[PDB]
């Protein structure tokens, strides 16, 4: 290949490979979990595709099923989703944890699909669901198996017919950033935690927040992700050469060259940061990545 | 599934209450529960909950250091220690269960996430 | 700049430029007017965005906005958006219809943000507004102008705090491909119509479906762009030297080569088939487009 | 807005009957109006719409080529022309108009789409 580069886009222009919605945030923060095993955003510089890391942020927290309906007194409208992949190309059980793009974190979604009823005058509308996603539920939902049950409430029968849907998140309520339940409490083939990490460097977070259900608290909830939708396309669509363990990017106002810092592209498809505090630490959305050189694995950055 | 409350009653600002959920028809040891209290002609409102797997719970922060909520499995039954009452606190007490769909870390805060509920006990705070 | 090349992703792998979903379908359909005015997905192969067209999947079909509430009695509760642009930076009336990724299609659009509310024992959750885009509306919307407004049937005031949103689309109820009211009634500055084409070219139309409000008919809402995200991203992200004014394409099955079609990608962003055939011709979405080289303008295609 | 029906009436399958729906107070010229029929018993359904700036029109699958609507600015009234009807068409007509936010080309189609309501005039066919 050419050698390696990175697409000329700002930060707070790109897409989160997590959560559908715009890059906000970029940071760092050695109190968050160090090495997290998120599914989604999960790319190798050389192009291969990590978990459920789906090509088009179109894909992300998002699901495709034949969904079969019926109504239970006490429960009200239950969906049973057979997942197919968001392409509509039958899924199969293989080396990942679900259907690409499958939310890769916990809590309780609130989803949206095209219904259909067989009701007088009415035919087609968008319904939202309920969506237990884990850490653990009592829903035994196996999106690794093909299968996961959602539901709302009811006083009568939505009469819906069965017919092919693509679930779209709506919101999060009890946002956890821990794996779903992939395999009804049943182990999965997983992408590795992040990292590792030198001794000082600390993960750099590309940060969104989530359409939320709080009935107190009025903070956003953030979710961070290793790399912008746009830099995992970009990498699956390239198939670049890769000779050492990671590349020196340095991050660059545009409009005065002034450095912010540099950092290290590890080729396992994250990016670390020397940083010695405690606490968050806040970075400019509006630089730009360049691709300085090569550098081995034990490279030590100068600190943040 | 049948919950029965019985514990409150009349006190003064300062006294500590004890109210008490007995479960029975089907276990709660991995049902979420929740606590509501309902001044009649006001809204009943979310005190305190503990999730399915008894790890989380989450408290109305005007009773944050003052009431605290636990769940004996082996007894099915839900308690709330009403310590340090106020006037404030003056209500019908509920209990509620939830046992549709759950994530299991989650401690259900609103009304419409519960499904079976207590006939209530009253607390007082002269 | 190297020689232009494309990211090397299948179109069912895709995101479409228009509506925010997954591309479902590859074509050409003569029985359409091969000139639309589409204002997103437009983009030179120079990298020059056209329109509201976004270099994020994510802005399509969006709006942010301070959102200001107010209880009207017979009609509900009324949002007023002032827009501002989806990175939260200030929206300018200028030489495009409206801040990026604003829709540029008709119709009546369900739309969904984040709101807060003062009642007691509730703060955050998600509201569905419906929002009329046009392409003639009775309720002045001018997004050219930076302001837009929705409103849902309520029996009483939502009591909803003033603060940002982000109104994403849950659905559309009479869809029309023809450009929203931009500037209540009057004209803005948009793309023009795309085009022009040799005698014998046909536009080719990357296709979705839109989650649809209908009482009878349970057919999925087409929606076509030029381009998907992901060749929009691409251009943006490389600024290409343009040495024709246009590059022949083949698009190829993956595994044998076969040639399905050739074509040329204007450098003004848009793709010519030469067919003479009545009705719509379909393609497999599981080929790969290949730069085979710049061509002229007037360079006559093998018919498909 | 207030809307007046009147016509309907009783013919044999096959024959032909107008609905008259006269608005008074306001201008129904750039308001979206509807048809709608109810069987008492049954639920109120759908017939036809046109749009607010009156350029679009949508029926009923089962009515398309036998009922039209048009409407007459002039006499701030909207007609249903009931062609070759038949004895399921047996209801009371009502026709709505929608005063809220529109889009002016969208032939509106449900219910919770109108705001003001014609008292209906009975059409029975024998
Ligand atoms: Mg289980
Ligand atoms: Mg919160
Ligand atoms: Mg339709």
């Amino acid at each position: 290949s050419r050698m390696v580069d990175l697409p000329v886009i700002q930060p707070r222009l790109c897409t989160h490979a997590r959560w559908p919605a715009p890059v906000y945030g970029l940071l760092v923060d050695p109190s968050l979990p160090s090495n997290p095993q998120w599914q989604n955003g999960r790319v190798h510089v050389d192009g291969t595709l990590l978990g459920t890391t789906p090509i088009s942020g179109s894909w992300v927290s998002c699901f495709a099923a034949e969904a079969a309906y019926k109504f239970q007194s006490g429960t009200g409208e239950v969906a049973t989703f057979t997942l197919i992949e968001q392409d509509g190309s039958a899924y199969v059980p293989g080396d990942r944890a679900a259907p690409l793009g499958y939310p890769d974190f916990s809590g309780q979604l609130e989803i949206e699909v095209q219904t259909e009823t067989t009701k007088t005058g009415d035919k087609l509308k968008v319904t939202t669901f309920e969506m237990i996603l884990g850490p653990t539920t009592n829903a035994d939902q196996a999106p690794y198996q093909g299968r996961v049950f959602a539901s709302v409430t009811a006083a009568a029968s939505l009469d819906l017919v069965d017919g092919r849907v693509r679930a779209v998140p709506r919101s999060i309520y009890g946002f956890q950033d821990t794996i779903p339940e992939y395999n009804d409490g049943l182990l999965v083939p997983l992408a590795p935690p992040i990292g590792p990490f030198l001794p000082g460097e600390v993960l750099l977070r590309f940060r969104t927040y989530m359409r939320q259900i709080d009935t107190a608290d009025a903070a956003a909830e953030a979710i961070d992700c290793a790399l912008p939708q746009e830099f995992v396309s970009w990498f699956a669509s390239n198939a670049f050469t890769v000779q050492s363990e990671a590349l020196l990017l340095r991050y660059r106002n545009t409009l005065t060259g002034q450095l912010l810092f540099e950092c290290k592209l590890y080729n396992e498809g994250y990016i670390a940061l020397s940083y010695s505090g405690s606490g968050p630490l806040t970075f400019p959305t509006d630089g730009i990545f360049e691709v300085v050189s090569w550098v081995p694995r034990l490279y030590q950055l100068a600190s943040v | 599934v049948q919950l029965q409350e019985s514990g409150g009653g009349l006190v003064q600002a300062g006294d500590s209450l004890r109210v008490s959920c007995a479960a029975s028809g089907r276990t709660i040891s991995s049902s979420p529960m929740g606590w509501f209290r309902q001044a009649p002609g006001k809204e009943r409102e979310f005190v305190a909950a503990i999730s399915g797997n008894g790890g989380n719970t989450y408290y109305l922060d005007s009773v944050k250091g003052r009431f605290t909520t636990s769940r004996d499995n082996a007894k099915n039954t839900v308690y709330l220690q009403l310590n340090n009452l106020k006037p404030e606190d003056t209500a019908i007490y509920y209990c509620a269960a939830r046992s549709r769909f759950s994530a299991m870390h989650l401690a259900y805060r609103r009304l419409v996430d519960y499904d079976d509920w207590g006939q209530g006990t009253q607390v007082t705070v002269s």
